Order: structure tokens, then C-alpha cells, then sequence
């Protein structure tokens, strides 16, 4: 991939694992200086912030909507259902908004498969969705400045909040 | 797929631009 794929691969997979840990054990089953992983920590942390803070992609909300309409998820098609709002949400392009959004689905997807009964469904989820940081996004994570500057970006947005 | 995962992503689609329309006040 882009430059610096190797460190972005464990940045972004420490990002998610704080993100999952601050919104929801059941969606699971180094490398970094000292200085990465707390980046990655604070990206986690402003993220939870902005997702708290915009009710349509606050993650128990979408879990009740998920459940509300009866959204058909079995073993044989989480995957392609996840697929399918993964190419929806960024067919007009990327930036951090569309970003954001899709990792708050992911938590929310992932805790409603959890509640269907799906066995390592939470933990395809968090993997498809860390695989998709890094092999699809990441053109576009280190173009703007990597988690760094997704916390120069999200700060600005909490000051806008 | 069904319906709820294009009208998900579609609704995803728009928050994040409403999200990130905020970046720019």
C-alpha cells in the first residue's frame, strides 16, 4: 500500500481496538513507539466523542434501528451485507465524515450480529472493518496526515459541536 | 443485498457529509 503501511496497519488496528473497547470482549478472539499507540488512543477517544455527539450514527441508536427492521443477517450473508453498506457509504468518495460514520456502523453492526446469534460474527466485523482501514482507506488516512490529523480534524469538529 | 444494508450505507453516506461539513464551520 501508501507509504508507511507497515506502522498504519498497527496504528489502525490499536485505533479500533480502542474505539471497540470505548462503544461496546465479544467482537475479539506491537511494532509501536510509545508515541503511536497514545495517537492512536486520542483518535480513538475524539472519534467516540464525535460519533456521541451526531444522533444519526450514535451507535445504540442504529443497534435499535438494526432490530427494528428486522435487518436479515445469517452466517451465509453478514459478509455481503457488510459489503454492500461498506460500497454505499463511499461511492461518492472519501473523507473523515464517511469515515467516521462507517467505524461507527461497524460497532453497531458488530454488536447486532453478536445479538443474532452469529458466532464470530462481531469478530468478522471488526476485522473486516480493520482490513478496510488498511487496505482501502489508507491512501486517504496518510493524505491527511494519518490519525495525527484525524485529531487536528476532530478537534476542530468538537470546537464546531 | 437487502434493502436495509443500500439504504444503511446510503444514510451513512449523508451523516458523514453533514459530519464533515462541520470541519469547514
Amino acid at each position: 500500500g501508501p507509504l508507511g503501511s507497515s506502522r498504519l496497519y498497527l496504528q489502525n488496528t490499536a485505533v479500533m481496538e480502542e474505539l471497540y473497547r470505548r462503544n461496546l470482549e465479544y467482537w475479539r478472539e506491537d511494532g509501536l513507539s510509545e508515541e503511536e499507540r497514545r495517537t492512536a488512543a486520542d483518535a480513538a477517544e475524539r472519534m467516540t466523542a464525535v460519533i456521541a455527539g451526531t444522533p444519526g450514527i450514535a451507535v445504540e441508536r442504529n443497534v435499535r434501528d438494526f432490530r427494528r427492521g428486522g435487518w436479515d443477517v445469517t452466517p451465509d450473508n453478514v459478509e455481503s451485507e457488510f459489503r454492500e453498506v461498506e460500497r454505499r457509504t463511499f461511492s461518492d468518495g472519501v473523507h473523515w465524515g464517511r469515515v467516521i460514520a462507517f467505524l461507527a456502523f461497524s460497532m453497531s453492526f458488530a454488536a447486532y450480529v453478536n445479538s443474532r446469534g452469529i458466532d464470530g460474527g462481531a469478530y468478522s466485523v471488526f476485522n473486516w472493518t480493520l482490513r478496510v482501514l488498511n487496505d482501502s482507506l489508507a491512501d486517504f488516512i496518510q493524505r491527511e496526515n494519518g490519525w495525527r490529523g484525524f485529531i487536528v480534524y476532530a478537534d476542530t469538529l468538537l470546537r464546531a459541536q | 443485498a437487502s434493502s436495509m444494508a443500500s439504504e444503511v450505507g446510503r444514510r451513512l453516506a449523508e451523516f458523514g457529509d453533514q459530519v464533515d461539513g462541520q470541519f469547514y464551520q
